[PDB]
């Protein structure tokens, strides 16, 4: 009962170790660059079959195949360029909130309401895509899931923990804790040897992949964050949360750099990214359209308009040609 | 054009009717979220269906009068409910249960879940169906143990049905919604058939009326 | 995965058979299925497809009429009934898999084949070399070329490549001029552009020898021009 | 001997007014109709496709209405061919719309009488089926106005207003036609339906009853009203024919200008129509007001 | 007294890194973005010679 004393000491030293390094400002920094144009995107294709909630979509490494999960249970491998449904699985369970596509394009994974991580291996001989594993293990929903190396998986679950597994054997790896509430998102890091997870705490966790350990805190939200996505450079990250703010903050500097906010935007944010360059960053929205903000500047530079319902899903493509959008009227818009 | 890419196109539109014939046989059954309170009693009524391994979601399914009903049982999450309420929003129904045997503060806890429930921002227009079990139970403390206990604004008689009465309506007052969604109440009896003709009965009425709002009659 | 042919033999002129193919362990379902015919020391030549779900069937002009190619999915096997047999269709029939989707490798699986015997195509492609002598030593190049651009419109070359040892049944080399089939050893390699083609093998064995064949699907007849043969 | 000059002079300063208005009216409710369906058929409901057939139905017929309202002002000038497509166009959409009203009701009895027999096994596509087959019965109504009207010039009265050229029996057997067919069939499919449906509504408990019953009621008590004076009208002018006729000078002026009227009154609730349909509906509204703020 | 223990034991682990000036990470950030913007399909559009999609 005598330690929280050195907790508070501890907090303390640390804040104002924040506020030494807090020389200048981003945007009085950036202030002289000119601006980026007012951005007009044209919905380029428009994805039908699903007839349910799109909870979650993730994008090929050859930025042409995409995967998309709805509660009707079900996965579709669409071909963008044609529009073409290549696979359609089935799922077990119909509550699947999260998917994720493997960087080398040979399996998928699913998870939800119903604790497992299921992946589905989709190149077989028998010419069907079959269940190839069923990681179990976490005590609450599954809420993300990103594929590091084809043979290992990063989860993040609603019982406030995350978890490295290796799907040869089934086993976790590793267990990543210290969040509060519910892990909503991560961002797997582009050398993949960090990630950051996002909670419902209003706070943002830097895990090493490797020992398993916290390196940062990142604090300054003021609700849930539901979505986290990297700076393409893999020095920065940004966070959006149900307080209608987007947030940049800095692995160096170790505190808040920018926010993305607007008197006229008042419901939550459910998808963050960025683009190629980092110049730009997308944002999905709960009512019913997309923000592209500029990253420097913190003025939204576009709207992204033409969804009947609530965003939930939004990926950019690895060469930045198009950005696909889904939400809960069961479409998916290609944007270019 | 497309030298075989006219195959890939026969392929999809395979895949999308056999899509679209499974969203027909999925649009033909009935959803019920089945909610309680510290498990109030959910297990009985579970028992009434006939037809570690997994802990986030149940799946009950069954068949009454040709007409196919699943059942949703979420009571193993303890997580944040306002994260993952939301994707039962199209639900046909909601069966909510209660212990009427209560016995620290319980029923408080359980009319607090009701009212977060009722009161959904995402359960607009979505009916409850109310199921009071432990009938007996409430029969013997009430012989023993006043309602006063829970009530200390109860004036009434230590009777049943005065105090089952009571503990109705003071269920049935927190919806505020009065208008665009009804509550079914039904004291759960042992004989099987009743609660699930009860549940075809609620549900039956719930199609009718959503069927008239389809129509343009409301 | 495996398929079975039966009801070869030697039937009359003006006769009548039905061949059968039995499929097991695979989703026969999903794989639209040929009929290819080798004749008695002659090249491959195309001759049926059906589709999946039997939606479109095509054959070839030679056989057009009097044969008829259909499938049972819930027993798993494909029929071809074939009339009005002379005396030019004494071959042996392959029964091949092929599923098309994006990325996917059709022809991959050959049947083992059954013989019949019968007592008494705007797209040619021509391998102008007939034989090779090597040394499993050495790097082997074979040469096709076609009479039409292979090349279309969408960046994809349909050009495949297959090899058929002696005593069996021809595998899936390589599909698109790039690609290299599954279970393929690294050591084969293809390329060319448009109209020249060429397959490299970078150092041969003992079962590298056989006959190669290639074969186009861009229109469909489908042909495949007289194989290479490697020997010694 | 009194070439219904009383009757002519009432046509003259009465049907171009009207018709005007009932133009305007028409396309405006009935395009919004339209409009509002038309942005989104994805989820269209059984009722819901009628509706839309219903308000294309009205739209043609309102449309084609100023050809015949300056054919009665003062003389069809047009081409002889051209009100042989015309009148065409209006029996087509006034059986449709006939047809169409009744179809609305037979969906509502079912969705309603039978919800639960056929919330588990109605079939995915009769919608369809029931509008085509209701469309090709029109046509074949259709085809007598369609090769059987012309424009002939008769010497009294100086003028070509165009009509059907047949023997009296046919002109009969065309008003039996019309008058049991267009009134009867729909009167009669809504009058069942509806009543069974009040029936079943009368037991069940709620608030979203009352305004349903009360919204029934006023279908069909609307449509009876509007449509029931054209047809005695018609079946007045059928006796007079077979019998039972003065042309005291006024016997046939007074048929005449009461078919006009009442014609008009048909006309004024085909245009009444979506406010019964469509603007009634929570649903509807709701689109409406999604489209609006949307563009 | 576990858990307090294993959170100040946290905050020390956290705090002993070092940090570095916002104006420099803001200049790192700027840089990275003006070096690769010309390969910014999304920032810079290209002609629909080579746009995949259209
Ligand atoms: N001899 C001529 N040309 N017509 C005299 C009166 C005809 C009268 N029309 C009408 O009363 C009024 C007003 C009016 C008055 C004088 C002349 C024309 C009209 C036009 N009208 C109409 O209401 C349009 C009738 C129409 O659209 C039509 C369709 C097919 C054949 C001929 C006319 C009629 O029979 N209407 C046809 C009925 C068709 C079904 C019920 C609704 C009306
Ligand atoms: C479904 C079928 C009937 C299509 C209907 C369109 C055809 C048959 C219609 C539309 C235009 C019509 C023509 C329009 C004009 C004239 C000139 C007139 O002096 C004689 C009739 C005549 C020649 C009509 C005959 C029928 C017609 C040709
Ligand atoms: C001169 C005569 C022959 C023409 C009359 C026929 C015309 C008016 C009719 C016949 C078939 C009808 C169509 C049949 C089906 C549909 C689909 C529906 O979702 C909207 C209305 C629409 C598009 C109808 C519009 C009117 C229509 C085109």
């Amino acid at each position: 009962d005598q330690l929280r004393q050195e907790a508070e000491q501890l907090k303390n030293q640390i804040r104002d170790a924040r506020k030494a390094c807090a020389d200048a400002t981003l945007s009085q920094i950036t202030n002289n660059i000119d601006p980026v144009g007012r951005i007009q995107m044209r919905t380029r294709r428009t994805l039908r079959g699903h007839l349910a909630k799109i909870y979650a979509m993730h994008w090929g490494t050859d930025s042409r195949l995409l995967v998309s999960a709805s509660q009707d249970g079900k996965l579709i491998i669409w071909d963008s360029y044609t529009t073409n449904k290549v696979h359609a699985i089935p799922l077990r369970s119909s509550w699947v909130m999260t998917c994720a596509y493997a960087p080398s394009g040979n399996y998928v994974a699913c998870g939800g309401l119903d604790n497992i991580c299921s992946i589905y291996n989709l190149k077989t001989r028998e010419g069907n895509v079959r269940v190839s594993r069923e990681l179990a293990g976490h005590t609450g929903y599954l809420s993300c899931c990103r594929f590091l190396d084809d043979n290992q998986i990063v989860t993040s679950s609603g019982d406030t923990t995350c978890a490295l597994w290796d799907i040869e054997t089934g086993q976790q790896t590793t267990t990543f804790t210290g969040h509060t509430g519910d892990v909503m998102s991560l961002s797997l890091a582009p050398d993949t040897r960090l990630f950051v997870s996002g909670a419902c705490d209003a706070s943002a966790k830097l895990w090493d992949v490797r020992e398993g350990m916290c390196r940062q805190t990142f604090t300054g939200h003021e609700s849930d964050i539901n979505a986290i996505c990297f700076f393409p450079n893999g020095n920065a990250f940004a966070t959006g949360s149900d307080d209608a703010t987007c947030r940049l903050f800095d692995l160096r500097a170790d505190q808040e750099l920018m926010t993305y906010s607007h008197d006229n935007i008042i419901c939550g944010i459910t998808s963050v990214s960025f683009s190629k360059s980092g110049r730009l960053l997308l944002a999905g929205y709960d009512d019913f359209n997309c923000n592209v903000w500029d990253a420097l500047k913190a003025d939204r530079a576009g709207v992204l308009a033409g969804h009947d319902n609530r965003v939930s899903c939004l990926g950019v493509t690895d060469d930045g040609m198009a950005v696909a959008t889904g939400s809960w009227d069961s479409f998916l818009k290609i944007w270019n | 054009l497309s030298a075989e890419d006219k195959a890939a196109v026969e392929r999809s539109k395979m895949i999308d009717r056999n899509l679209r014939e499974d969203g027909e046989k999925a649009a033909r059954e009935v959803k019920l979220l089945l909610l309680g309170a510290g498990e109030s009693g959910k297990s009985t009524i579970v028992k009434q269906m006939k037809i570690v391994k997994t802990t986030g979601i149940v799946e009950t399914h069954f068949t009454f009068k040709d007409l196919h009903f699943k059942m949703f049982d979420v009571g193993a999450q303890r997580s944040e409910r306002k994260k993952w309420i939301h994707c039962f929003e199209g639900v046909t129904a909601i069966i909510f249960c209660v212990a009427l045997s209560d016995e620290m503060n319980r029923m408080h806890e359980s009319m607090k879940l009701f009212d977060s429930i009722c009161n959904n921002k995402w359960f607009t227009d979505t009916s409850i169906i109310l199921f009071l079990n432990k009938k007996d139970l409430f029969e013997e403390k009430i012989k023993k143990s006043p309602l006063t206990i829970c009530y200390p604004e109860y004036a009434g008689s230590n009777t049943y049905e005065e105090a089952a009465a009571y503990i109705q309506c003071q269920f049935e007052d927190l919806n505020k919604r009065k208008d665009t969604k009804e509550i079914y109440t039904h004291f759960t009896c042992s004989t099987d058939t009743k609660n699930v003709q009860f549940v075809f009965d609620a549900v039956t009425d719930v199609i009718i009326k959503n069927n008239l709002k389809d129509c343009g009659l409301f | 995965v495996q398929l079975v042919e039966s009801g070869g033999g030697l039937v009359q002129p003006g006769g009548s058979r039905k061949l059968s193919c039995s499929a097991s362990g695979f989703a026969f379902s999903s794989f639209g299925m040929h009929w290819v015919r080798q004749a008695p020391e002659k090249g491959l030549e195309w001759v049926a497809y059906i589709s999946s779900g039997s939606g479109t069937i095509y054959y070839a002009d030679t056989v057009k009429g009097r044969f008829t190619i259909s499938r049972d999915d819930p027993k798993n096997t494909l029929f071809l009934q074939m009339t009005s047999l002379r005396s030019e269709d004494t071959a042996m029939y392959y029964c091949v898999r092929s599923i098309y989707y994006y990325g996917s490798s059709p022809f991959d699986f050959w049947g083992q084949g059954t013989t019949l015997t019968v007592s008494s195509s705007d797209i040619v492609m021509t391998q102008a070399t007939s034989s090779v002598p090597v040394t499993p030593g050495e790097s082997v190049s074979i040469s096709c070329r076609s009479s039409k651009s292979l090349l279309h419109s969408n960046g994809n070359t349909y050009l495949y490549w297959f090899l058929q040892r002696p005593g069996q049944s021809p595998q899936l080399l390589i599909y698109r001029m790039s690609n290299l089939a599954s279970g393929v050893p690294d050591r084969f390699s293809g390329s060319g552009s448009g109209t020249a083609f060429t397959l490299t093998i970078s150092r041969l064995e003992a079962e590298d020898v056989g006959v190669y064949y290639c074969m186009q699907h861009l229109e469909y007849p489908l042909t495949f021009g007289a194989g290479t043969k490697l020997e010694l | 001997p009194c070439p219904q000059d009383f009757s002519l002079n009432f046509d003259r300063a009465f049907l171009p007014a009207l018709y005007s208005l009932l133009f305007l009216l028409g396309l405006l409710g009935n395009g919004a109709v339209a409009a509002v369906l038309l942005s989104r058929r994805t989820a269209l409901s059984s009722t819901d496709t009628f509706l839309l057939h219903l308000a294309v139905a009205d739209t043609l017929l309102v449309l084609t209405l100023p050809l015949w309202a300056v054919d009665a002002a003062v003389q069809w000038v047009f081409g002889s061919g051209l009100c042989k497509v015309a009148g065409a166009l209006f029996n087509i959409n006034f059986y449709a719309g006939a047809l169409l009203l009744a179809c609305i009701s037979f969906d509502r009895y079912l969705n309603i009488v039978h919800a639960t027999q056929l919330y588990r096994r109605g079939p995915p596509a009769r919608v369809t089926l029931t509008c085509l087959a209701v469309w090709g019965l029109c046509l074949l109504f259709a085809l007598p106005d369609f090769i059987f009207l012309s424009a002939h010039h008769d010497e009294r009265l100086n003028a070509t207003h165009c009509q059907y050229n047949f023997p009296q029996v046919g002109r009969t057997a065309l008003r039996v036609l019309q008058l049991v067919a267009g009134f009867l069939l729909p009167l009669l499919v809504m009058a069942y339906c509806y009543a069974h449906i009040l029936a079943v509504l009368l037991v069940s408990r709620g608030q979203r009853r009352l305004r349903a019953m009360r919204l029934v009621v006023v279908v069909v008590v609307a449509f009876a009203l509007c449509w029931t004076p054209y047809h005695l009208v018609v079946l007045v002018d059928i006796l007079m024919d077979l019998g039972a006729l003065a042309r005291n000078c006024g016997r046939e002026s007074r048929v005449d200008v009461a078919k006009s009227v009442t014609s008009g009154l048909g006309y004024m609730h085909c245009c009444l129509n979506p406010l019964l349909y469509a603007f009634v509906g929570v649903k509807f509204r709701e689109r409406m007001w999604m489209l609006l703020l949307r563009l | 007294i576990a858990q307090a223990r294993k959170l100040v034991e946290q905050l020390k682990m956290e705090a002993n890194i070092d940090r570095i000036k916002v104006s420099k990470a803001a200049a790192d950030l700027m840089a990275y973005c003006e070096a690769h913007a010309k390969e910014d399909p999304l920032l810079t559009p290209v002609p629909a010679s080579e746009n995949p999609f259209r």
